[PDB]
């Protein structure tokens, strides 16, 4: 379970942006500060920091 | 690739 604390807006078309509030779903952790994070609404990608979001 | 950079702080 990761809650994206801090709303991520990073500046490519790559790596997706998310609000603070959205659950993502965290592939790999434990590893690189930047994970892949997987949309369970829309079924899509979405890399999420390490920074922006935190276990809960 | 650096983190993001925190909010206005």
């Amino acid at each position: 379970t990761f809650v994206a604390l801090y709303d991520y807006e990073s500046r490519t078309e790559t790596d997706l942006s998310f609000k603070k509030g959205e659950r993502l779903q965290i592939v790999n952790n434990t590893e690189g500060d930047w994970w892949l994070a997987h949309s369970l609404t829309t079924g899509q990608t979405g890399y999420i920091p390490s920074n922006y979001v935190a276990p809960s | 690739r650096a983190l993001p950079p925190l909010p206005r702080y």
